[PDB]
């Protein structure tokens, strides 16, 4: 559950992403597949190779998704209903994999944005990603 | 843990450049800040109620190093982490009553910290490695419930 | 996230709970104490013997705490802010302990309401307890 | 694990009343329903989109019998659960990548199901003796990663 402050901290942080977000999308996803290779299982029809264009495009999609999410933090189940229906209804993704990717988004943000990566932002972003995570793994429609 | 020649070289090399005074401190705070219930186990430490207090706090910085050294000792004794932490595992899990879950959260708070610090150098290939080390320390610190 | 289906399933089960609330809450509190001895460290001032009016008084309390969240399935954060102050802010209970009591609550409901405890109602009740835990263990004030 | 004598009586005695034809499948079904991602590992079994469909699925019933058998075997070799379960642990972890957490959710659902079947006979004290048994088994099945 997000505090008013979490909501400040998240929007605030995310403005400070410039148009770089999608390059963080690709990298974290890469930290995932490389740090926890059981996660690839979900992408057997994909290019992985260091530098994949497919990974290039998928992270752009993932970041834009969290952009929309930061767009609507008081109503995330509504704002993400479709990704639920894909992740929870069709893909049936194990929520552990979401903790792994969240952690991997946390590790990437901390790579490129140290001066931004305050303990207070670290805690709010984690709660933002568990929330997003909770949403896409839940069957609620 | 299992590590390839190269990954083994990275885990150490990197670990060599670690600021021993900062990291475990920064880490424990990040653990306290992010997972607030972990503060129950550290009440005698004073005020933890706020971001700054967590990271202003001297005892937090102090205990933080106590954990850093235990990781380093572990980092030399990867071939025998169960033995290395056997006493320490009993302390947390017969006397301090901590859930083994947090052991896992803390390794991951550490990995972030290391990224936050080393930058491009903490490559996905290097992280790949640490996520294996940290899993182990956790597994290792948890084998007293058996 | 609670599905419209879930909300229906939940209310129906609690309609069937009736005035049998506090005994299940007590039994539950009992199942968790014997089943998970570490959760007793959360109660250094309680009497623990099978009798234990103190248990029953707390069982009755926990039950209506539950009953309350049922009538407010659409906003629990505002609804249980008070118990959040206790569990999240003051006691700082490790969320795992909610998973334990949660499970033990189902151990009981299943035990005394076999016919009511169908596979479908169990899902809804499990997600319900899970959402009760998140509120109680999140800090949002 | 380590049960006392009083607990060992209570465990064995209740387990002999179990309907070995009905209880494993009840479980995997409530497991499958209550936690839907667990359906990914069982796609072959057909339409698993609902509780009904999940409960009437013969492949689920047929599977349960085997799940419950793996459990029974546990209760005879309680202090050697590693040995007994390694072959299944190697199976689940390596060729299936079923995350540990899922082993614990099954044991728990198994406990609910026991409660459901036996009412008041499944007393708090019998719930404890069993909570010991399910952990252990789930720990042993985790044990290949470790
Ligand atoms: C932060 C959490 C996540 C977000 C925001 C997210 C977002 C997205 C988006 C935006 C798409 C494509 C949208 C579309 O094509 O309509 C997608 C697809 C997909 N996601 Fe995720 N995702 C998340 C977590 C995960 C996880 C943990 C996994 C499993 C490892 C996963 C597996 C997949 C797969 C297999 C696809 C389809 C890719 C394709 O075939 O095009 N996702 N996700
Ligand atoms: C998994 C990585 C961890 C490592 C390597 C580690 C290591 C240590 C060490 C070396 C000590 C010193 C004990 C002594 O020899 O006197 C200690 C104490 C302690 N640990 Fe941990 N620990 C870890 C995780 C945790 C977690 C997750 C918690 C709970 C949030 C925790 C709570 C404590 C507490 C409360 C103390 C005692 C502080 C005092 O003196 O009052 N530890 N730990
Ligand atoms: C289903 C989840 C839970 C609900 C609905 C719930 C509800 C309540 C209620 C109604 C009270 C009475 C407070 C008052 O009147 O001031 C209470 C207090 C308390 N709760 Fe919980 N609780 C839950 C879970 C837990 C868990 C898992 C623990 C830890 C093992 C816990 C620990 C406590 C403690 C230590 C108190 C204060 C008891 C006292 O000294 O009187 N609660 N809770
Ligand atoms: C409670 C611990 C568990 C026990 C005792 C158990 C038992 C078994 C047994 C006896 C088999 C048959 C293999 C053989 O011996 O020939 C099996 C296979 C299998 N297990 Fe489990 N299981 C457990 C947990 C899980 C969980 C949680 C999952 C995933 C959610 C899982 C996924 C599978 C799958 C997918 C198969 C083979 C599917 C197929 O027949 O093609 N198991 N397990």
């Amino acid at each position: 559950v997000l505090s008013p402050a979490d909501k400040t901290n998240i929007k605030t942080a995310w403005e400070k992403i410039g148009s770089h977000g999608g390059e963080y999308g690709a990298e974290a996803v890469e930290r995932m597949f490389l740090g926890f290779p059981t996660t690839k299982t979900y992408f057997p029809h994909f290019d992985f190779t260091h530098g994949s264009e497919q990974i290039k495009a998928h992270g752009k999609k993932v970041s834009e998704a969290l952009t929309k999410a930061v767009g609507h933090l008081d109503d995330l189940p509504g704002a993400l209903s479709a990704l639920s229906d894909l992740h929870a209804h069709k893909l049936r993704v194990d929520p552990v994999n979401f903790k792994l990717l969240s952690h991997c988004l946390l590790v990437t943000l901390a790579n490129h944005h140290p001066s931004e990566f305050t303990p207070a932002v670290h805690a709010s972003l984690d709660k933002f990603l568990a929330n997003v995570s909770t949403v896409l793994t839940s069957k609620y429609r | 843990v299992h590590l390839s020649g190269e990954e083994k070289s990275a885990v150490t090399a990197l670990w060599g450049k670690v600021n021993v005074e900062e990291v475990g401190g920064e880490t424990l705070g990040r653990l306290l800040v992010v997972y607030p219930w972990t503060q129950r186990f550290f009440e005698s430490f004073g005020d933890l109620s706020t971001a700054s207090a967590v990271m202003g706090n001297p005892k937090v910085k102090a205990h933080g190093k106590k954990v850093l050294a235990a990781f380093s000792e572990g980092l030399s004794h990867l071939d025998n982490l169960k033995g290395t932490f056997a006493k320490l595992s009993e302390l947390h899990c017969d006397k301090l009553h901590v859930d083994p879950e947090n052991f896992r959260l803390l390794g991951n708070v550490l990995v972030i910290v290391l990224s936050h610090h080393f930058g491009k150098e903490f490559t996905p290939q290097v992280q790949a490695a640490y996520q294996k080390v940290v899993a182990g320390v956790a597994n290792a610190l948890a084998h007293k419930y058996h």
